[PDB]
């Protein structure tokens, strides 16, 4: 009864809130780590076949900000477009550059407006923007409405255990440097993906911001091989 | 209605859209097709669902010319496809309006992705129906480089070297998992491609049940029966 | 239920409106050799109005059976459209107008799946190509051109004894009303028992008149010696 | 069959979703408010769902103007379109009077604009509750308002899962006459006594004050101004 | 402008002056003032250049989706048919427009002088343009349908030739194409004061 | 699922009959009691007032006036009758503006009636639960919520109809004193003893229709007693 | 477009370490002196100031959409993010054919960098050292461009402003003698109470008219 | 469920409106470069009942000719679409229309119903019929499918008639479309009728060869 | 509203050219007496007639 | 009555070399019968596209934010050619046939090895030239490039064209308008797009 729609079940909860926790789950792992002068993306891209092409995970919004999502990709390429959009807007007739939780004003009223209404989909894509503004922050889009600033992040299949690996870094993200920030999402990567051979080379891409700089994709050879 | 409108958009506890699901699996009941990608040309070739000898071959036609340099092959319900087909049409003259140019296979591919699952709305040209289109795309074209991009009713797309779609989806990628080679010659291609597509055509593979797009920088061709016939053999 | 199929590949609520038709008036339409017999069954003494067949324009005419309510509405709408026909061509519409006019609108209140089929029969008496004519209109939409034809109680009886019992002998419509009246007496005692309930229409294409109750027991007393 | 597949009344006149959308708010992080003459703050907790969370940075407390700000508990995300729709509602107002939104105003537009969700039929109870401080001529009101959309107007409030325990010791205070960091003690001392560890996550907290020190204007105590009362309290 | 057009025995003929003025100052002597729809349909832009420019590529690509959706080539009917529709919906709004859209039928040339006030003609010979009157003058007593290929295009040649000879807001390059049933073909470019 | 605001509430059973329209009569039928009786000279219309919940019943009126030579009483729940009203108001008064004549009977039943039956098919939306007795032009209309209407001699709506059906016929006379013979005629179908303040009374004479003031309806009953 | 009441004129130019910006306190009504004490000179933040000139409702108008939107969004906004909002809010004002006859200069400080713009009711805008405003853009800015204000402390500054607008009153028949001046500095937005400047008339005194 | 997916991916209103499509009075045709033979049977168990004319024109100079077999009011509405069809782009484009062209546009009108909620799919196979250059015939299914057919049959026990055709391949086209319409219908209970469609002409065939001819199939 | 743009450059005029031409949005050496647009000596400085009754001039 | 434009200047030339791009414009900005500034820029620059506008400047700076903002959008793919950016800034323009921008664009770039300079009018129609000057200067500039670079009227040899030449006709121009025109500025950008590059010079031009 309580499952099909938009409504309190008895106990006081809405069921496809909760669903929509699993559908963003279904996207490959994007691993965040952040640091007040800079910030790293981490992905695991798996080929969907063996002729199939990798579908890049991960979208620069801009010089010095960068977007990634797991779950529904077309919720994502909504979002950013979305992003873009509001990078031009607030650039000319702002003067100024997103900022990273406040751009998602719009969108969150959209994605509340979908939460209280029947009919209108919810959004199935759980995004992470991680953008140079005032320093690197790193932030945390969920579908239910809500943009939260985090210190680092995993989303994706499987993200709980980079989560957790991050976890217990977390209090020296401040301290660590570049490298350490790389090499912590990897390890964050092999925790959840301790079978070797599927991270290689090829199939993880890692992207570098730094504050007052140019986001960057740079090789993954010397962290995996 | 908003009753309709929420059926349309429930999700399913395991994730994806109930819908979605359902349009999942009307996608590959229909015939088989082949698409094979090499870096000299993009070939395309599907079964014709003659339902009988009466209706004519000719009026069966299972490719589309999406535009100067883009065609498009289906399977699962055919009457989703002509509509998907006459939208590519408009975005594609659309984007020569604005910009004077034919537009990358990967642009088409991402404007569909964006109108498939906009179920909503509430003006046409901004969705393609209310409900998941039942039918399964590779779209094959030449934008600098020979693409094969296969649209699923999920709004998902991916750019491959070789798919197959239709009933026969599964063998044939068994098969093409050891029998396709993209070093191989546009001829060669064509002889490969016909043969993996009889193993699973319900009669005798020929000229006449039988479809093939050979997109190329030179042209986009698409094969009569008495050039099908050199294949065959 | 609403407007939509089913497995035997049927309009439920179509086949119920058809069913609520049975259960109105019983109204009846004969081609003659110089006119249409136009005839409906009250349920009350009614000389106060016309109930039963009403006038479109100055050569269409129609018998009711089924809802009242819909009936009137697309009555009007019907009259309103042979007025709309008038004003744009200037001259007045035959009888496939009107009837196209009220298929059309029933047509779209069974394919609408928020609306119900209208729960109503008509039956048009009117000419074309100078010769008269019969059509009817379900409530599904269908136009059904009739020599003669039954709707209300006791259609089906009535409908099968003019497929039998009426003679296919062409004639005039006084022997069209005595022919009609003597299978409605064959099938039912009350056709023949009572009379003012009776609504009947001498339809010539330009000299249409009602027929007074003495009338019909003109040809009541027709029929009664006739057997005699 | 019980009638709750909408929001409409059941043969007792009870309407179910109501109280499914009350479960869930009451439910939530508990917020307190407390006014008084000398100005006005209100208490929030932020539990620690993960430490990678910045939760220094992620604010519950949302301001609608420069006058009136509100925190809601449960299904939080609610409060977006709340505050959105009352934002663009009450600043168009105030400026197109070119004077303070009066506490009544905010009363009208919360109740008119909560009581839609329980009203309709292709929608969902707003499942808050909502706290919701404003000044205006001099003086400073808390509304708290339910998922019904019944909002009064309260001396001072609490919302969220330990509001029960609040409650009491709200009603044990005296109100009058204390200082701004007389009630920030007060209402750390009561979230804290509301805690109960083996239920609730570890928690962080954000105060915002309204007070004739910042002549009226919201603002947002940064950590170092409550960590000695956190320390003592914790 | 002189735009000129006309169906002779062998083919048609089409020639333009490429001309472009914006009053006394002549901004441009080199414009093309022929837009290739396909290769069986052209249209010459007289008036506005950039309305003229915009709603025949407007047209060229109602062509196109014709084409693509019916796997036969536009009619001329149909092409000038659109495009006189899209300008008659601004009529009296003070847009200036004319242009001949011509092309062959299957093996029928047709010639459509298409106008802004929504007016559109077949003909046999047409010339827009400010200087359309003397190429008018000159194709008058020159004109024959029995015309030899070669004839007919020096017959276009050389009335545009005259009419920028008279012409101020004619200049420049004569422009000459010969539609075919197999297709038109750019003749030249023929600079006028090279005669 | 929730309401949906689209469904159409009015169908056909596999009898053949509409399910909601007989549900609304049945509405219709429970409620007060009035008469019509036609005479020779004209028609009287009379409706009972129920005095409970402390009604002004000087004020409160049953038997309402659409034109000059119409009026209206209705059985069933008073505010679909005020709907209703307001609709009849709407047509007389416009077909007062084109024509500038007092609206005649057959043809304000009619319009009427169409737009009553409207809601026989308008989606989500039920028909009215009222029975109407329109009176004026020396003739009397029922009109029911299937949007079917009869002209009548004698009529009753809400409690009691059949039988006092069958009572007015033999309660009918010259209109003089058809008022007194239907009063009599209702008294029989009333809970409690009638005043002047419980019943309404509105009689169409010539070429106009008028609803008694209660004074003159204390007039008939000083005949009745 | 409203030409019903009407302010004069907008002085305001960049110094060192700061910028100035100026108005008279007049509203006309045609020839008329309706008002003496409408004030132009806004503060948009913590380091931003505008001043307006041009039809009196539509001043009201803007500032009042520049307010909604000062407390509309949670986010500051820079001296050139109000000068492209308001930039923006004009021209598409005129590309609406419905202009507001207003023109308005936005002067602001952010760390260090010195913003002095202009906007006209088209939506035209400029930036430079000194922008004046209506028929000061005539008589003033001419005599203020012969003084170097690139390196004027703020009373040498407030001195030349002071001097052009006793100009402008002299030489406009809207503007008056009581001015209102409003500064920005990095740590620093003031706008001073109107006050009357003196004036002089000293040169058609003649030699034999008694002075009264 | 209207306009959407079933669980196991069908569209279960269009198989619906399919079959209701099927339960209609049967139509049989056959064609050759030249010409076209087109038969329908109807019910003769009410001698009162008139029986209209099923093979209507869509435009008198194209020389387009519709016929359908399902609901009947159905197809009052979709040959009044292709009759507009046709109208309506001579005016806009002063040309013609195309068979092929009107074939498309009313499978979109087809189609059309299909795609919405709130609506009902027409459920009527309607064949498209054409004798200017060649004989061309479309047969569109209440869903939107179209596609040409050489020979064919329609309506209630069509698939059989089908089937037989696919053997029946004797070059008299009157032939082989009487004889497939003889395999379901009963002589005493079907009234039967039969069109010759040539070059911008039409007839019916005598009623006596068509008996004779159907009287030799299902004896 | 479309501006004519190209009727002289379209018809032989029995100056609209084909490009749009700048300040379309005397031969006489005039120059200016003062910057302000039509202003060339004081202005008419008395009290001017308003009101009264111009429709009716006649009726003191 | 309202006149929604206003006259900012001209004086923008664009010449295309065969292996360069010299586009230049005057930096004043022109009130009626005064200077609202002596250094705003008239020209813009889109990747390795520069766009310079004369007329309206609010016109010109609200077409380049469209240019910029639609560009960037097309730029979600592959970088937009300097031909399919002429095509959208045509459109573009078109769009306010009936309110036109009051900015005469001129869109110059490389196409991959090809220098190529697109002119454009108020209402959108493009062509590919290899000299255009726009605004109130065009007709004291044209006629010198037409003579000395583009060599029309010169019967005899030709003096080599060159990018040093090419500058010193382009600030001899420049200098000829500051003097007889009134509204050409006090400074001129010199813009120089080269295949893999470009850059800005200044010089100083009449003041008064």
């Amino acid at each position: 009864d309580y499952t099909n729609y938009i409504i309190f079940n008895p106990e006081g909860k809405i069921k496809q809130l909760e669903f929509i926790n699993n559908t963003v789950q279904l996207g490959s792992t994007v691993v965040a780590l952040k640091n007040k002068s800079f910030g790293v993306f981490v992905t695991y891209n798996e080929k969907r076949s063996k002729f199939a092409l990798q579908q890049k995970k991960i979208f620069p919004i801009n010089s010095k900000s960068l977007f990634s999502f797991s779950g529904i990709t077309n919720d994502g390429t909504k979002i950013v477009k979305y992003l873009k959009n509001s990078t031009v807007f607030e650039n000319i007739r702002k003067g100024r550059d997103i900022h990273p939780i406040h751009v998602f004003d719009d969108l969150c009223y959209s994605a509340c407006i979908r939460t209280l209404t029947n009919g209108n989909r919810l959004y199935g894509v759980q995004g992470l923007l991680l953008t140079d503004y005032q320093g690197i922050s790193l932030v945390l889009f969920d579908p239910k409405g809500s943009a939260k600033e985090v210190r680092g992040m995993s989303i994706g299949s499987r993200s709980q255990s980079c989560r957790t690996i991050l976890e217990d870094e977390c209090d020296k993200f401040e301290e660590y440097n570049k490298e350490e920030l790389v090499r912590l999402g990897i390890k964050a990567l092999r925790n959840a993906y301790p079978e070797t051979g599927v991270l290689n080379k090829d199939n993880v891409d890692i992207w570098i911001l730094e504050t007052n700089q140019e986001s960057k994709q740079i090789k993954s050879e010397e962290y995996l091989q | 209605s908003i009753v309709s409108r929420q059926n349309a958009n429930t999700y399913s506890a395991e994730g994806r859209l109930y819908q979605v699901e359902y349009a999942m699996q009307a996608m590959n009941l229909g015939t088989s097709s082949i698409g094979i990608k090499t870096k000299d040309y993009v070939l395309l070739a599907s079964e014709k669902k003659i339902i009988s000898k009466l209706q004519n071959p000719s009026s069966v036609k299972k490719h589309y010319r999406v535009y100067d340099h883009i065609a498009l092959g289906f399977s699962g319900i055919s009457a989703d496809v002509k509509t998907i087909v006459d939208k590519s049409r408009n975005f594609a003259i659309n984007h020569e309006y604005l910009y004077d140019e034919n537009c990358k296979v990967e642009r088409l591919l991402e404007h569909l992705a964006d109108l498939s699952l906009n179920f909503d709305k509430k003006e046409a040209d901004e969705k393609i129906f209310s409900r998941p289109f039942g039918a399964s795309l590779l779209i094959i074209g030449y934008d600098t480089e020979p693409r094969l991009f296969s649209l699923d009713p999920s709004g998902s797309y991916l750019e491959y070297h070789a798919k197959a779609i239709g009933s026969g989806s599964e063998v044939i990628e068994n098969m093409l998992e050891q029998e396709f080679d993209p070093n191989v010659d546009i001829n060669s291609g064509l002889k490969n491609i016909l043969n993996m597509l009889s193993k699973v055509m319900k009669d005798k593979i020929n000229n006449f049940n039988v479809e093939i797009t050979a997109i190329t920088k030179n042209e986009c061709k698409i094969l009569t029966p008495e050039e099908i016939e050199q294949f065959l053999e | 239920s609403s407007n939509t199929f089913t497995e035997e590949g049927r309009l439920l609520q179509t086949e119920y409106a058809i069913k609520n038709v049975s259960k109105g008036g019983t109204i009846i339409g004969l081609v003659c050799k110089d006119g249409v017999i136009l005839l409906g069954i009250n349920k009350t003494e009614l000389l106060d109005e016309r109930e039963k067949i009403y006038k479109i324009n100055p050569k269409v005419y129609v018998s009711v059976s089924g809802l009242f309510g819909d009936a009137m509405l697309l009555k009007k709408y019907g009259q309103v459209k042979a007025q709309d026909f008038l004003y744009e061509f200037d001259y007045d519409c035959d009888i496939d107008r009107i009837c196209n006019f009220i298929s059309e609108k029933k047509q779209l209140f069974t394919q609408y799946n928020s609306t119900r089929p209208f729960g109503f029969s008509f039956i048009y008496a009117g000419m074309k190509n100078n010769k008269f004519k019969l059509c009817s209109t379900d409530p599904s939409g269908t136009i059904n051109e009739w020599k003669g034809v039954c709707f209300g109680e006791n259609e089906d009886a009535i409908n099968n004894g003019l497929r039998n019992d009426f003679p296919d002998e062409e004639m005039d419509m006084e022997r069209g009303l005595f022919e009609i009246f003597k299978i409605l007496s064959k099938v039912t005692e009350c056709s023949a028992k009572d009379h003012k309930k009776y609504e009947i229409l001498y339809f010539k294409n330009e000299e249409s008149r009602f027929l007074e109750f003495e009338e019909i027991e003109n040809i009541l007393l027709r029929i009664e010696e006739e057997k005699n | 069959a019980i009638l709750d597949v909408d929001t409409v009344y059941t043969n007792t006149g009870d309407i179910l979703q109501i109280g499914y959308a009350q479960k869930a708010a009451d439910n939530g992080n508990t917020a307190i408010c407390m006014k008084n003459k000398k100005g006005l703050i209100m208490i929030a907790e932020k539990p620690i769902e993960s430490k990678l969370y910045v939760s220094e940075k992620n604010f519950r407390i949302k301001k609608v103007n420069n006058s009136i700000f509100q925190i809601s508990s449960g299904i939080e995300t609610d409060l977006v379109y709340i505050n959105e729709n009352l934002k663009n509602n009450l600043i168009s107002e105030k400026h197109s009077n070119d004077m303070d939104v009066s506490h009544e105003s905010v009363r009208n537009q919360i109740v008119n604009i909560i009581h839609q969700f329980t009203r309709y039929s292709g929608v969902r109870p707003i499942g808050i509750n909502l706290l919701t401080c404003s000044k205006y001529k001099n003086e400073y009101k808390i509304l708290q308002t339910d998922c019904t959309g019944k909002s009064l107007f309260f001396k001072s409030s609490v919302i969220g899962k330990g509001s029960r325990i609040v409650k009491t010791e709200l009603e044990k205070l005296n109100l009058e006459n204390m200082e701004i960091r007389d009630l920030v003690e007060n209402g750390i001392r009561i979230l804290y006594k509301s805690y109960d560890p083996l239920k609730d996550k570890p928690f962080d907290i954000e105060i915002g004050i309204m007070c004739e020190e910042t002549n009226g204007e919201f603002v947002r105590l940064e950590k170092n101004q409550y960590s000695e009362i956190i320390e003592k309290y914790k | 402008t002189t735009t000129l057009a006309f169906i002779f025995q062998g083919g048609m003929v089409i020639a333009v002056d490429s001309r472009a003025s914006a009053g006394s100052y002549i901004a441009s002597q080199n414009v093309h003032k022929v837009i290739r729809v396909n290769k069986h349909l052209i249209g010459t832009m007289a008036g506005g250049a950039s309305d003229c420019y915009f709603w025949e590529k407007k047209m060229g690509l109602y062509a196109k989706l014709y084409e693509l959706k019916n796997n036969k080539r536009i009619s001329v009917s149909a092409a000038s048919m659109y495009l006189s529709n899209c300008v008659y919906s601004y009529k009296g709004q003070g847009l200036s427009l004319g242009s001949m859209v011509c092309g062959y039928d299957g093996d029928k040339p047709v010639i459509y002088y298409v106008d802004d006030a929504g007016q559109r003609l077949s003909g046999d010979l047409f010339s827009v343009g400010s200087g359309s009157t003397i190429a008018y003058g000159v194709l008058n007593e020159s004109y024959r349908f029995d015309l030899t290929k070669e004839e007919a295009l020096n017959l276009g040649k050389k009335a545009i030739w005259h009419a920028t000879h008279r012409d101020a807001y004619s200049g420049g390059n004569v422009n000459l194409y010969f539609m075919d049933k197999n297709g038109w073909e750019h003749l030249g470019t023929f600079d006028v004061d090279k005669f | 699922m929730f309401l949906d605001t689209h469904k159409q509430l009015t169908l056909f059973t596999s009898e053949g009959k509409l399910d909601q329209c007989d549900n609304a009569l049945k509405a219709a039928t429970q409620g007060s009691l009035s008469v019509g009786c036609v005479s020779e000279n004209g028609v009287v219309l009379a409706s009972l007032k129920e005095s409970n919940n402390l009604v002004i019943l000087s004020e409160y009126k049953k038997i309402y006036q659409i034109s000059p030579n119409l009026g209206i009483t209705y059985s069933g729940c008073q505010p679909d009758f005020r709907i209703q009203y307001n609709l009849s108001l709407k047509i007389s008064e416009e077909y007062t503006d084109i024509y500038s004549t007092n609206i005649p009977i057959r043809l304000f039943v009619e319009q009427f009636s169409r737009q009553i039956q409207e809601y026989t098919i308008k989606k989500g939306y039920r028909p009215f639960g009222t029975l109407l007795l329109i009176v004026g032009d020396n003739k009397m209309y029922r009109v029911d919520p299937s949007g079917s209407y009869t002209s009548l001699q004698v009529g009753t709506i809400g409690r009691e109809y059949t039988e006092s059906g069958r009572l007015l016929e033999r309660r009918k006379g010259m209109l003089d004193d058809n008022i007194s013979t239907c009063v009599e005629c209702i008294r029989e179908y009333c809970g409690r003893s009638v005043k002047s303040e419980d019943i309404d009374i509105g009689v169409y004479r010539g070429q106009e229709f008028r609803v008694y003031s209660k004074e003159e309806v204390q007039e008939v009953f000083d005949s009745i007693n | 477009m409203k030409n019903f009441v009407i302010g004069s004129g907008v002085i305001s130019l960049r110094y060192k370490n700061g910028v100035i910006t100026c108005t008279d306190t007049q509203a006309s009504y045609g020839n008329l002196c309706k008002f003496n004490d409408v004030r132009r000179i806004f503060r948009l933040s913590s380091n931003t100031l505008i001043s307006l000139s041009g039809e009196i409702s539509d001043i009201q108008f803007l500032m009042n959409e520049l307010n909604k939107l000062n407390e509309s969004d949670p986010v500051k906004m820079s001296p050139r993010g109000y000068l492209n909002l308001v930039q923006g809010i004009l021209y598409n004002k005129r590309s609406r054919v419905e202009p507001l006859n207003v023109s308005v200069s936005i002067v602001g400080v952010d760390d260090d960098d010195f913003l002095v713009s202009c906007v006209n009711h088209l939506g035209n805008f400029y930036e430079d050292n000194i922008v004046c405003t209506g028929l000061s853009n005539m008589i003033a800015l001419p005599f203020l461009r012969t003084c170097n204000v690139l390196d004027l402390e703020r009373d040498e500054a407030i001195s030349l402003v002071e001097k052009a607008m006793t100009v402008m009153c002299y030489r406009s028949c809207r503007s008056s003698n009581r001015i209102q001046i409003g500064v920005v500095e990095k740590g620093l937005v003031d706008i001073s109470d109107p006050y009357v400047l003196n004036t002089d008339w000293q040169v058609g005194h003649n030699e034999e008219e008694i002075v009264l | 469920a209207l306009g959407i997916f079933s669980p196991d991916g069908r569209l279960i209103q269009v198989e619906y409106a399919q079959q209701a499509s099927e339960q209609g009075s049967l139509v049989v045709f056959s064609s050759d470069t030249n010409e076209i033979c087109l038969s329908i049977e109807t019910k003769t168990h009410n001698k009162m009942l008139i029986d209209q004319n099923k093979l209507l024109p869509v435009d008198k100079d194209l020389n387009i000719w519709y016929t359908f077999s399902g609901i009947k009011p159905d197809s009052y509405k979709v040959l009044n679409e292709a009759r507009l069809i046709c109208r309506n782009y001579k005016i806009k484009t002063g040309t013609n229309i195309s068979f092929d062209e009107l074939a498309y546009e009313l499978s979109l009108y087809k189609q059309k119903f299909t795609l919405d909620s709130s609506m009902r799919p027409f459920g009527i196979r309607s064949i498209l019929l054409q004798v200017k250059d060649m004989a061309k015939i479309y047969v569109l299914e209440p869903d939107g499918n179209y596609s040409e057919y050489k020979c064919g049959a329609v309506g209630q026990k069509s698939v059989s008639v089908c089937e037989y055709l696919e053997k029946c391949e004797e070059e008299d086209i009157i032939f082989r479309s009487v004889s497939g319409l003889g395999t379901v219908v009963q002589s005493d209970k079907n009234k039967v009728m039969s069109y010759v469609i040539s070059k911008d002409e039409i007839r019916r065939v005598e009623d006596e060869t068509v008996s004779q001819i159907i009287s030799t199939v299902s004896v | 509203g479309f501006g004519n743009v190209g009727e002289d450059d379209l018809h032989p005029q029995i100056k609209k050219g084909a490009i749009f031409s700048p300040e379309e949005f005397d031969g006489i050496d005039k120059t200016d007496i003062f910057p302000l647009k039509k202003k060339r000596d004081p202005d008419s400085d008395h009290f001017k007639k308003t009101g009264g009754d111009d429709d009716n001039p006649f009726l003191y | 009555k309202f006149n929604p434009y206003e006259d900012n200047s001209g004086s923008t030339v664009s010449i295309r070399l065969n292996n360069s791009i010299i586009i230049a414009a005057d930096t004043r900005h022109c009130s009626e019968m005064g200077i609202y500034s002596r250094n705003t820029s008239k020209i813009f620059r889109i990747g390795d596209f520069l766009l310079t506008i004369t007329g309206f400047y609010a016109d010109g700076y609200e077409l380049y934010n469209r240019l910029k903002y639609q560009v960037q959008i097309y730029e979600s793919f592959n970088k937009i050619s300097i031909h399919s950016l002429a095509n959208l800034a045509s459109k573009i323009m078109y769009s306010k046939r009936l309110f036109p921008y009051y900015s005469y664009v001129t869109l110059s770039g490389f196409e991959g090895d090809n220098p190529y300079v697109y002119s454009f009018d108020c209402l959108g129609h493009f062509e590919e030239v290899d000299s255009v000057c726009n605004g109130s200067g065009s007709p004291l500039i044209q006629p010198l490039l037409d003579s000395t670079i583009e060599k029309k009227n010169w019967a005899g040899e030709n003096y080599e064209v060159t990018e040093e030449y090419v500058k010193d006709i382009v600030r001899r121009g420049f200098n000829a308008a500051s003097e007889r025109d009134v509204k050409t500025g006090d400074n001129v950008e010199i813009w120089i797009i080269k295949k893999d590059g470009m850059t800005k010079e200044y010089e100083r031009l009449r003041q008064d």
